[PDB]
């Protein structure tokens, strides 16, 4: 598939963003590096949220369509919305 | 595809103005019944050990 | 009922490519309840061309750009003078009401009888208010919005509320048809008339208004993922709980919802609607003879 | 006014004419459309196996829409359209009248596992032997069943790690 | 001076379609230095009014007398010199609606203000060269007194 | 006689019932609540996968079985001296992990006593 | 099963009224005007003594466990 | 921006009621007044039972229950006695409790009424208000020949809202605005309800002209008392209490705002 | 028992995310018995509010920016209103007509459509309720209404 | 079970604070009083006498949960004056009314048993 062309939506759905918050959280609770500053925050679930609302989470959805093929969209160049 | 699950509870319901809408008030049983696995980092070593 | 239901379509969801599939990945709904939009955004609003007369819709949105002092109660002074001395504006506006007119007929040809309730994404007049609240809209003064610039900018709009994505001519059928009624909606509630002597906003409402409306659009698209076809089972057997298990009498409630989804050869009280042409339409003597040819 | 002649008249308006219709007890839909005087284009019915085999598929689909329209509505309810029609689409999409139970919805292509799971358990799984069929594990009980991740809603994608970004 | 209207008004009935409310009361009234007509939701529990009754009715921006705007928030701690010192009846509200006599070429002569009191709904109808004070979503106060 | 205190309970990792490795039935038993059906249908519209997953897997009956990468077969594995061998297909090298619940491997083992072959294929 | 110690609505003594109630009830007073001379006034405190079921007197019919 | 200067008028003293006005006060302070009577007057009751025998046909819970709602005299031992919490001694002392037995078995053929009389102290000044010296003596189980009752309690400071058997009152009647002046009640009919006992108008008038610049003013109370503490000592009693309660407060609040 | 799932459910399956529901494009919860009754009775036009009960009523908001309201009332003597209260509890800006169960048909044709004898005809314009009584209607789990507009 | 014992509504837990007092930010001049066990009796008269206070433009005072045991009293004064002082004031002014009330009530019961 062309990554020049990707048909699937800009957004990232709301299956999309709880996926990748709690998989962030998750790799943020096994001490994984944080991309954004930190003021006090200790639950990996508000360090998830500042990194997604800074748009600093490091991961790949790869969507999958119908016919097989996939689209890897980065979590920063998909539309935040909620 | 149904079957009979840990970390559950039940009991009656009764009603509580002074919850939010999203609130659910649980008795101290239940909740020192139920349990969650949190995972120790440095963020939270020195709640954990508290606890 | 329930059950059978949710077992039937549990499998059916929204897929990537906008298309609702089941697990054999046939293709069940080309778009999500044929508008590819999700059902928590849409809500109940009203198609203002479809009810009226031919006069009465002329009357209220045909832009009239003859009758001097009007324009110079709806529009600043410049406005008026461009709307006035050029003609391409003219023109301009004169193809909007065309294409309202031609969009009226589609509207009458889809809803055969007078029903302007409809279900749509986003509460064109609900937005409208806000911007007049918001910018704070004298609805006595003039104003400064162009009604070319209401013209450009739902053409424009339009262009970018996309449910299917493609330049190819397939593509731009569906994506006609996807927002049609929505787009007719559209043209209707942001006519320039309507925005000049009705609504009477300004360009600043005018382009925040033309905003809201693409996000909230964007924002009532279905999500890839969503499991339409549970949702949907249990949509339609929570009702299902309520109604009633008990001239003519037809069977209706869950018994009538079983015959329904159970396809019965034998239903309870069978029956026709039986529609008469000519004058045993209007007479009683013919309807009750052609009531003696099929009994 | 749903069963009124709605016309437009010269002026633009929608009118309710009102005129005599007829409402049978039983059905014979392939008979009564084709008689003289009979509107041949709104005479309808409520049993929709007869506009299936009088109309067709897209008939029978509008039918079907409108009769559990009728159903749900008759007490003032109301429920989205595209649920009905998602529903209406479901025993339609295949050409034939699927019905919602065991006799349609175990005679599609659906799979082994997700048919044991609605009904007939042992019947299906035997058949699927006998006949040595595969269940891809592409619905979500065949996953369910499994332990697996249905690919549904959170499971409908997958996530990879970014490597060039975690600098 | 921060004055938006001034009459003397003449309460011609009070509740013509009957007590709605017991503790409030409906008046329709005119005036005659402007021939303005008034229907005015006032709390009766408080400050009884009377058929026949006769009150000069003054709809400001401000209570300050000098030209100084009001913030919207109760402040009695407020030692400034009120116009509320002047009158008994006094209720904050704000212009919900002007409607007119206008056509689509044609100004309004007859303009009608609608004002909402918290609730108390109050609308002042007459020439519309008595009502330019008034625009939509727009706070002012009642400032009512009963005269003899 | 429906007091609060004879109903409320709870539970976190009890006791499981011998034939399937689930938890038990009742508050005497201290089993835990049945994750039903309809729950399973809601949590699918909410689109929840993974809850769905641990409500159905996890937080049920997580089980682990070797599988012959040839016949789909549940295979012979011997963890202490590391040793995996498929009896039928005479392999001791292809074999794979599969985590899957108890109840299913329930279910196929007494679909296998009905002569149904029920091939994990992880292919 | 005997007469409670205190009225519970408003926590009145009744324990020491059910033995005079049962006196003047023997003693031709209607039931109202028994509630009267034991001064309950509070209808709380004469539904107390007016709705009581002595059982004690019932399971004093039984012989105890031991003698 | 300073304190009331309430008045006081006594209308009926007796040993079992006291009925009184205060005038010039704030609704809040007079309802705090009628809180603290039921809620916050420290009296004595029993609040520790130990069965050593009990053959009779109410269960040790039963009798224990039973006991603790006993009124005992607190007049000047209350205030004399410390709580168990500040009192430094073991489980109990003279100090911070007072000791009651009960030993009673019915041997003669008629009904044995174990009654409050039968609870025996160790001090004098606290016991049974029954027992003291008519009202007859509290029931505490009925005895049948060769049912017996022993028993030891011991009686502690509290006040009711730990429980009610430390309420002192055995109704608060509590008023004001006799005549609906100030509406605080709509009556749909104003014609239909009888008149107060403290209202003043003529019959033919049914609730008094409103008045739009009145406050509550003029609290009528009927304090009665259920036998430990006498009704004015109950009011005394009452108002220290809360005194003391906005003392403590008072105190805290000093140490919080220099601790800032 | 596990942050993935937790965050699941805390972005997919939380109350508030559940407040209209796809089946009927409505709110699913409204205001029910003891709030839907009160809220028509405080809502009615002659209910006024002393200085103390206001104070006593903003103690129970949440979302208050600490000022109080100037009163509907300032004379004889300051009273807040019920709708200038609920004004307060209503957010944002948010618009709204609706009509209280009580609203005459007869009334929206003659005068008196934009001033209503009976205080039906709900308006709330920027965030204020201008006028009428709240009720299912208003408050309820149809279509239309303050806390769907609100969603 | 879940029955908390009834002297937990009088009685501090240990290393809790009676009273503790917060700046509140929305507006000048407020401060929030969190007291602990007390409910009701003490909150309505603090707050009644905080509105006898002219400098005082906010006192209000609320039970959050009735299962849980605090009040939180806010104090809103006019900018030459203070929410502490304000509060002080209120429970000086209070102890004082209850003294006067309590020699007075002295006096009359002495009156009515003497005559
Ligand atoms: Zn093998
Ligand atoms: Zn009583
Ligand atoms: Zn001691």
């Amino acid at each position: 598939q062309a990554n020049q062309k990707r048909i699937t939506t800009p957004y990232m759905t709301k299956y999309e963003r709880a996926r990748v918050l709690g998989t962030r959280a998750l790799q943020i609770a096994m001490c994984a590096p944080v991309m954004v500053e930190l003021e006090g925050e200790t639950d990996p679930l508000l360090i998830a949220m500042k990194e997604l609302k800074a748009r600093k989470i490091p991961i790949i959805i790869r969507r999958y369509l119908p016919d097989g093929s996939y689209e890897d969209w980065g979590v920063d160049e998909l539309i935040i919305s909620d | 595809m149904g079957k009979r699950v840990d970390f559950s509870a039940r009991t009656v319901i009764t009603p509580d103005p002074n919850l939010s809408i999203d609130q659910v008030g649980v008795p101290r049983s239940i909740a020192a019944n139920m349990t969650f696995a949190e995972i120790v980092t440095p963020f939270n070593i020195d709640r954990l050990q508290e606890l | 009922i329930q059950r059978r239901l949710i077992k039937s379509m549990e499998s059916v969801m929204v897929k990537y490519d906008a298309t609702v599939r089941n697990s054999i990945n046939q293709v069940v709904q080309l778009r999500y309840g044929e508008d590819g939009l999700a059902g928590e955004s849409v809500e109940f609003q009203n198609l203002a061309t479809l009810k009226p007369s031919n006069k009465a819709f002329e009357k209220k949105f045909r832009f009239d750009y003859t009758n001097e002092r009007a324009l110079r109660r709806t529009l600043q002074e410049d406005l008026v003078k461009d709307v006035l001395s050029n003609a391409h504006i003219q023109n301009e506006l004169e193809r909007e009401f065309e294409r309202m007119r031609e969009d009226r007929e589609v509207l009458r040809v889809i809803f055969p009888t007078g029903d302007s309730k409809v279900v749509l994404p986003c509460n064109l007049l609900r937005m409208i208010w806000n911007a007049q609240k918001i910018f704070h809209i004298n609805p006595r003064l003039p104003s400064d919005l162009h009604p070319i610039k209401v013209v450009e900018g739902v053409k424009e709009l339009s262009k970018k509320l996309v449910i299917v994505n493609g330049d190819d001519p397939l593509s731009r059928q569906a994506q006609e048809n996807a927002t049609l009624l929505f787009n007719i909606h559209l043209r209707s509630t942001l006519c320039s008339r309507r925005m000049a002597e009705e609504f009477r906003l300004s360009g600043e409402a005018f382009d925040w208004l033309l905003g809201e409306i693409e996000s909230k659009f964007n924002q009532a698209i279905a999500h890839p993922g969503e499991m339409v076809g549970a949702l949907a089972a249990q949509s339609l057997g929570e009702p299902a709980t309520q109604m009633t298990l008990n001239a003519k009498n037809v069977t209706l409630g869950v018994p009538r919802l079983k015959e329904l989804i159970n396809i019965s050869k034998k239903p309870k009280t069978p029956s026709l609607t039986v529609f008469l042409l000519g004058q045993s339409a209007r007479d009683a003597e013919r309807a009750k003879d052609i009531l003696c040819r099929l009994e | 006014d749903n069963k009124k002649k709605i016309i437009i008249t010269e002026d633009g308006e929608f009118k309710a004419l009102q005129e005599w219709i007829l409402e049978t007890d039983g059905v014979s839909l392939m008979r009564v459309l084709s008689e003289k005087d009979v509107d041949p284009v709104r005479t309808t019915s409520n049993d929709i196996v007869e506009i299936f085999t009088v109309l067709g598929i897209e008939a029978v689909r509008k039918a079907l829409e409108r009769e559990l329209y009728h159903v749900i509505s008759f007490d003032g309810s109301y429920v989205n359209y595209r649920h009905l029609a998602l529903l209406c689409d479901t025993m339609t999409c295949r050409g034939h009248l699927m019905a919602i139970t065991r006799h349609g919805v175990n005679r599609q292509d659906t799979g082994p596992l997700m048919k044991c799971s609605f009904e007939e358990t042992v019947d299906v799984l035997m058949e699927a032997a006998a006949h040595g069929e595969s269940d891809p594990m592409k619905g979500v009980s065949e996953n369910i069943m499994l332990g697996q991740l249905a690919p549904a809603g959170t499971g409908c994608f997958d996530l990879l790690l970014d490597a060039e970004k975690c600098k | 001076a921060g004055i938006l209207f001034e009459d003397i008004f003449d309460v011609k009935d009070i509740d013509p379609e009957g007590k709605k409310f017991d503790r409030v009361s409906r008046l329709h009234c005119e005036s005659e230095s402007f021939k303005m007509d008034l229907i005015l939701d006032v709390n009766i529990q408080i400050y009884p009014v009377d058929l026949g009754d006769k009150f000069r009715l003054v709809i400001a921006s401000t209570l300050y007398e000098d030209g100084t705007l009001d913030d919207g928030e109760y402040n009695p701690t407020d030692d400034r010199p009120s116009r509320a010192d002047q009158f008994e009846y006094v209720m904050y509200g704000k212009v919900y609606r002007i409607e007119g006599d206008e056509t689509s070429t044609e100004a309004a002569t007859r303009l009608s203000a609608y004002v909402s009191y918290g609730g108390l709904l109050m609308r002042l109808q007459g020439d519309a060269n008595n009502l330019h004070g008034f625009e939509v979503d727009s706070r002012v106060y009642l400032l009512m007194k009963k005269l003899a | 006689k429906h007091m609060v205190d004879d109903k409320i309970h709870s539970r976190a990792r009890g006791p499981i019932q011998i034939l399937n490795r689930q938890p038990m039935e009742g508050r005497s038993r201290d089993g835990g609540l049945r994750f039903g059906e309809m729950e399973r249908d809601c949590q699918i519209a909410h689109g929840a996968a993974q809850f769905l997953r641990e409500r159905l897997f996890e937080a049920s009956d997580p089980y682990q079985v070797h599988v012959c990468n040839l016949c789909g077969i549940m295979a012979i594995a011997n963890t202490r001296t590391h040793t995996y061998e498929c009896r039928g297909c005479r392999n001791k090298t292809q074999i794979s992990l599969v985590r899957m619940p108890y109840a299913c491997k329930l279910l196929f083992q007494e679909l296998m006593s009905m002569s149904i072959a029920p091939r994990m294929m992880s292919v | 099963m005997i007469i409670p110690v205190r009225c519970f609505t408003c926590g009145k003594i009744v324990g020491n009224k059910w033995e005079a109630y049962l006196g003047l009830l023997q003693a031709e007073y209607t039931e109202g005007d028994a509630l009267d001379a034991l001064g309950l006034k509070r209808y709380c405190c004469r539904r107390m003594l007016l709705a009581h079921v002595d059982l004690i007197e019932k399971l004093l019919n039984y012989a105890p466990l031991e003698k | 921006p300073y304190a009331n200067q309430p008045t006081v008028r006594i209308t009926e003293l007796t040993d079992e009621n006291v009925k009184f006005i205060i005038e010039n006060t704030d609704l809040a302070v007079a309802n705090s007044i009628r809180r603290v009577f039921i809620a916050e007057v420290p009296i004595i009751a029993i609040d520790w039972v130990q069965i050593d025998a009990n053959s009779s046909v109410l269960h040790d819970e039963f009798i224990a229950h039973r006991l603790g709602l006993i009124p005992l005299t607190s007049d000047d031992i209350v205030d004399k006695l410390q709580y168990s919490r500040d009192c430094t001694c073991e489980e109990f002392c003279p100090e911070c409790s007072v000791e009651f037995t009960l030993d009673v078995r019915c041997n003669e053929d008629q009904t044995r009424h174990v009654t409050s009389r039968d609870l025996i102290s160790n001090s004098p000044r606290v016991i049974p208000v029954t027992s003291r010296n008519e009202q007859d003596d509290i029931l505490i189980v009925k005895l049948r020949k060769g049912q017996e009752l022993r028993l030891r309690a011991y009686a502690k400071k509290g006040f009711g809202k730990e429980h009610a058997k430390w309420n002192p009152t055995a109704g608060v009647a509590f008023e004001y605005d006799p005549d609906n002046a100030l509406r605080h009640t709509v009556y749909p009919k104003p014609e239909e309800w009888p008149k107060s006992e403290y209202s003043e108008l003529d019959e033919d008038e049914s609730q008094a002209p409103y008045d739009p610049n009145g406050k509550p003013e003029r609290f009528y109370y009927n304090v009665e008392s259920c036998g430990s503490l006498r009704p004015e000592t109950i009011v005394l009693s009452a108002l220290s209490g809360l005194k003391k309660k906005l003392s403590d407060l008072q105190t805290q609040l000093s140490h919080e705002i220099q601790s800032d | 028992q596990s942050l993935e799932t937790r965050a699941e459910i805390q972005e997919l399956a939380m109350v508030p995310r559940m407040i209209v529901t796809p089946q009927s494009n409505r709110p699913v919860m409204g205001i029910v018995q003891d709030t839907l009754t009160a809220v028509r009775k405080f809502t009615k036009r002659d209910v006024f509010l002393e200085r103390g009960e206001v104070m006593n009523l903003l103690m129970f908001l949440s979302t208050w920016d600490g000022k109080v309201p100037q009163p509907a009332i300032l004379k004889p003597r300051p009273l807040w209103t019920g709708k200038q209260i609920f004004s307060l509890i209503i957010p944002g800006h948010i618009n709204c007509i609706r009509t209280h169960s009580t609203h005459p048909d007869d009334e929206d044709s003659g005068p008196y459509k934009h001033i209503s004898p009976g205080d039906t005809k709900v308006v709330v314009e920027n965030g204020e309720l201008i006028m009428g009584i709240l009720c299912k209607k208003s408050l309820g789990t149809s279509a239309g209404s303050l806390v769907h507009i609100s969603y | 079970m879940n029955a908390p014992p009834a002297f937990e509504s009088f009685l501090l837990f240990e290393g809790e604070k009676k009273i503790t007092i917060n700046k509140d930010t929305k507006v000048p001049n407020a401060c929030l009083f969190t007291i602990n066990k007390e409910d009701h009796t003490l909150g309505n008269i603090i707050k009644s006498q905080l509105l006898k206070d002219p400098q005082v433009l906010f006192a209000g005072y609320k039970v959050p949960h009735p299962l849980e045991h605090k009040i939180i009293i806010r104090v809103q004064t006019t900018p030459d004056y203070s929410p502490q002082e304000a509060f002080t004031n209120a429970i000086t002014d209070l102890i004082s009314e209850l003294s006067l009330l309590e020699e007075r009530f002295r006096v009359a019961i002495k009156d009515k048993q003497e005559g």
